[PDB]
């Protein structure tokens, strides 16, 4: 799981 | 090269390129649309950001695969394979830097200076922080501190406006906070600041959900879930 | 632009581009390697074909999305939206034609004429049939019959050599048959010929599996399953 | 399901 960005 | 195309036809073709998953074309159509010199609507700002996000996201994923292979080549007992892995990681790094410099140049000439409403100004300052953040992911030289500081300054000005002018559930404010928290965690070596900002942002949005319509609540809770995904990963 | 790079460094960088999923770069490195003028090894021929398959496959999928939107715009009672959908489908079509002309030009100058062994000659003639087939998928003019005939002639010469020189389980022979059967079904309007060729090819390979090692059997049965997938779809 | 090619 890679950390989320938007 | 888009100077002879009508603004509306560039916008139309950017939407067709998004349907075709031709994100390089979508970005060149939206860059042509920005260079017509008129301000962007909300829809148009989101086309610009989706196009460049996808172009730079492909470059960043390729750079991470190449940087991983180069780091392995530099471990004790690995064979010397010549300059090719470093040269090709440099090639992909220079094209990614050029896409970030293109976006930063659109923001500086002249999207930010004409953006007066909070929704547009916060959106563009978040983009400025995001593309300095992607420069900082590959920076290894004398300018690295100043590239990190440029990301932090753009995100902090966007946070300051968003806190004053937007509700805590606004999706641009939430995504700004999400990305500034990743900047703290991954770029500024400040994991506690990253976790505090994601927690505070989630909690303040939760307390504001009761004011929303069903469609606004779906938009806000989508991004809240991203903040909770990072909190789970980091804690 | 690859003239100053060593052949081996182009090959090395094509493999790194494949790991990074940078297929446009992989194709330009392999085109540089072919233009060194030496014959290709089996590994090198497969890098060339994987690179261009992926570049042209992205273009073909985008062209089909654009052609579908243009066909809808041309239905009774759809609004006139101007020339943009046709112009952009033309733009993507012309870049796809240019990638096919690049591959066909590598095969004609001078990969096919120096390919004497069956494995190399059949591989290159299958590629010639495949890229004329992708030209035929978008052809709508006076040359359409001659583009279809060029695909059929290249596939038929590859079939004739493969039948004489390779076993019926050879994976290049199987993939040739698979793609010539799709040419018959989709391009030549010959669904019965497509189904006969896929059936015969599957049955003749099944009868030859007993001669194979475990690894060869896995390679051959993978492609046999593709032939049975098309037979299921078509019957 | 799109037909297979290789
Ligand atoms: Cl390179
Ligand atoms: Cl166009
Ligand atoms: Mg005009
Ligand atoms: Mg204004
Ligand atoms: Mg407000
Ligand atoms: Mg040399
Ligand atoms: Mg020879
Ligand atoms: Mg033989």
């Amino acid at each position: 799981k890679r950390r989320k960005s938007v | 090269a888009m100077g002879s195309m009508e603004r509306a036809s560039l916008i139309q073709k950017a939407k067709l390129a998004e349907q075709a998953e031709r994100y390089e074309d979508m970005a060149a159509f939206m860059k042509g649309a920005v260079e017509k010199g008129e301000e962007l609507s909300c829809e148009e700002r989101n086309l610009l950001s989706v196009a460049y996000k996808n172009v730079v996201g492909g470059q960043r994923a390729a750079w991470r695969v190449l940087s991983s292979i180069e780091q392995k080549s530099n471990e004790e007992g690995s064979e010397e394979k010549g300059p090719e892995v470093r040269e090709y990681r440099e090639k992909v790094e220079t094209e990614l830097q050029g896409v970030c410099d293109t976006v930063l140049g659109l923001l500086d000439s002249h999207l930010i200076k004409e953006a007066g409403d909070a929704e547009s100004r916060v959106f563009y300052l978040k983009m400025k922080g995001d593309y300095y953040r992607y420069l900082a992911e590959v920076a290894t030289g004398d300018d690295k501190k100043r590239i990190i500081d440029s990301a932090r300054s753009a995100y902090q000005e966007a946070m300051d406006i968003s806190k004053k002018e937007m509700p805590p559930t606004n999706p641009i404010r939430l995504g700004l906070a999400l990305n500034f928290s990743v900047f703290h965690y991954e770029i500024a070596n400040s994991p506690e600041e990253a976790i505090s900002l994601a927690k505070t942002t989630f909690d303040e949005a939760m307390a504001d959900l009761h004011t929303l319509s069903e469609d606004s609540y779906k938009d806000s809770t989508l991004i809240m879930q991203l903040l909770r995904d990072n909190l789970t990963l980091w804690t």
